[PDB]
């Protein structure tokens, strides 16, 4: 059953890291806003 | 099993807590 | 099957899914200070 | 005369002169009969200690097999690129969470 | 023997994969497509690639005292990265990139009201 | 010189020989003659292809020459060795894969979030 | 192995500060 | 009665043996002589230790044994017996290990933001 184990790692990890870069846009969306009002 | 019902249990939980600040942040408003 | 290579990439996971929580937090604290 | 470590599928074996002793390392599960001692599983990592006498052949002799077993079934291969970008992209959301914090105080 | 000298041993309780030149000579020249690539080295007749999991590829030679050996491929597709893509995994990735698109959207939402 | 192409799909192994354009060919895995019969699951050699049905990893592997009836095995320029491992429809993620996932995800979201944002400005 | 323990290790933040905030939400309003 | 010390960080494997500090020690590897000769790199006798590069599983597996030198080899009482899975880079940690991480960082995270909380007032 390591295999399976293998395959849920693997598309946790890359599911994660389309996560991290959704963050990484909005982070960028609500820095100019800031940047922009102060 | 148990990866999958983990992940069910981190989105929950990551969403039931930001619904809770977003409602507690009105309150002391 | 060699186990070796499967720890690595659930560290891997543990440690994407902290970054994760950690993005989430600083986006909240960013919108809120808008609104503050 | 140095002890026959014998391996079968899953376990390992110690045998000599006089009763498989033990002074040192895993214990392992006990037989009641000499020259026959399984520790049970490899994925434990057997490394015990059996000290032992001669035998009548070979009389006041001594076989001490200090038997060292690493196969890990939970290691690990770290990747030195990967355990860079980990590191390097969580110091910059530790100072974007700072950095939000002085914005509020 | 039929001028295949070079063979590959496996099945080894450890992972990686090697190459053996049954040439009967000293210094017999490694190849990787018609290219030097590494002396042989003395007293050992085992060549060395690397683990299965990087997936080795490409034809050995193995040039001796006569010609040279006709190379042999290797292949290998050991899942690494690969995922599975059966109906659960599909169906937890469209609700999380849903969920997650809803919440950063009324998040930006409640930004423009603001601003 | 002309290598073995093989592509490996879903839980099923087929190799390809792109050395004998148009011949009469045979298989051979381990020494022991593959195909023919009448396909006790699909293993019969096609016109070019060998395609495996049900790709066992420690019964199914090896050496595997590419060679015309009426000729010694040993006649070809080069074996092959196949150590492949198969999954119920998995997929494999190369850097063009990964690549076009994570441009397409960052595009599709920032789009969105700017039509959500410009949007609500009024 | 290492079992599916850590993700449980990181559920446990989760879980314990979602509850912290409930109790602050709780205390400053209503009771 | 003093255990062998094998330390394993990464492929190179080194033997140390403890029973003979003060006398010059050669090394056997299964009743044959190892090392001492200086006929490669890959093997080599240290000041009293036997270092070995590029393990591997089923070779150099056995009943290591060191003697003094000047001294008759056969009589030996002392065999190890190793059996090692040696890769490059790899380590061994627990559950332990990775939960203290996770609490470390946590803590290292929120000290930073109280002090930048405190200097920013
Ligand atoms: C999960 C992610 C968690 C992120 C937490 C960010 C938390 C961001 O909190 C910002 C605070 O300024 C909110 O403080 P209050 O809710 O007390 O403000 C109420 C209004 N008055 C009383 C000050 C006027
Ligand atoms: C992780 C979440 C961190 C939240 C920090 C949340 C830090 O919030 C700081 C504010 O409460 C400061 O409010 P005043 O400007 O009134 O002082
Ligand atoms: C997780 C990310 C992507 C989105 C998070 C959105 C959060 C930070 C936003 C969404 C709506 C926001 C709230 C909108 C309105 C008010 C009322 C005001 O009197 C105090 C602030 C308060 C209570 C805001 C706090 C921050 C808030 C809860
Ligand atoms: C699960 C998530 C929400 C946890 C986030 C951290 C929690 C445990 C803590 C960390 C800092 C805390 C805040 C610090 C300061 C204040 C200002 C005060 O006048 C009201 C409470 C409030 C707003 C706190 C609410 C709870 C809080 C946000």
């Amino acid at each position: 059953d390591t295999l399976l184990l293998q395959l849920t790692n693997t598309s946790a990890y890359y599911m994660y890291l389309l996560l991290l870069l959704k963050s990484v846009v909005y982070f960028a969306i609500i820095t100019c806003c800031l940047l922009r009002r102060t | 099993l148990d990866p999958k019902l983990c992940y069910l249990l981190d989105g929950i939980l990551f969403i039931y807590g930001v619904i809770l600040t977003a409602l507690f942040l009105r309150v002391k408003f | 099957v060699h186990t070796e290579k499967v720890n690595m990439m659930s560290l891997t996971v543990l440690g994407l899914r902290m970054l994760f929580a950690k993005t989430v937090a600083v986006n909240f604290l960013l919108t809120a200070k808008l609104f503050f | 005369f140095k002890i026959p470590i014998e391996e079968l599928e899953d376990r390992v074996f110690v045998n000599c002169n006089t009763s498989i002793t033990w002074v040192e390392g895993t214990v392992g599960t006990l037989l009641s009969d000499i020259t026959r001692l399984d520790l049970g599983k490899r994925i434990l990592d057997p490394r015990g200690i059996y000290r032992c006498n001669g035998t009548d052949i070979y009389k006041d002799k001594e076989s001490t097999v200090q038997v060292h077993y690493r196969m890990c079934q939970s290691c690990v291969e770290l990747d030195p690129a990967t355990v860079a970008g980990i590191i390097v992209t969580d110091v910059i959301a530790t100072l974007l969470l700072a950095l939000g914090v002085f914005c509020f105080a | 023997k039929g001028n295949h000298l070079v063979k590959v041993y496996d099945y080894q309780e450890d992972g990686s994969v090697l190459l053996t030149c049954d040439a009967e000579a000293k210094n017999i020249t490694w190849f990787k497509d018609g290219k030097m690539i590494g002396f042989l080295t003395e007293d050992k007749k085992k060549w060395n690639l690397g683990s299965n999991a990087k997936d080795p590829r490409g034809m050995y030679q193995c040039k001796g005292s006569q010609n040279k050996s006709k190379p042999l491929q290797v292949y290998y597709r050991m899942c690494q990265n690969c995922i599975e893509l059966n109906a659960a995994t599909i169906s937890g990735f469209l609700f999380a990139e849903i969920v997650s698109i809803f919440v950063l959207a009324v998040g930006v939402y409640f930004i423009a009201g603001q601003d | 010189q002309t290598p073995y192409k093989v592509s490996i799909s879903g839980t099923t192994v087929i190799l390809t020989c792109p050395q004998y354009p148009g011949s009469e060919i045979l298989w051979q895995h381990n020494d022991k003659n593959i195909g023919g019969d009448e396909d006790d699951k699909n293993i019969g050699s096609d016109e070019d292809h060998l395609s495996l049905k049900e790709f066992s990893e420690l019964e199914q592997s090896g050496y595997y020459v590419c060679y015309p009836r009426g000729s010694k095995p040993e006649d070809a320029n080069f074996y092959l060795y196949l150590r492949a491992r198969v999954c119920e429809n998995c997929m494999e993620m190369d850097v063009m894969s990964v690549a076009t996932i994570v441009i397409v995800d960052i595009c599709i979201t920032g789009g969105l979030l700017l039509l959500v944002y410009y949007w609500s400005k009024n």
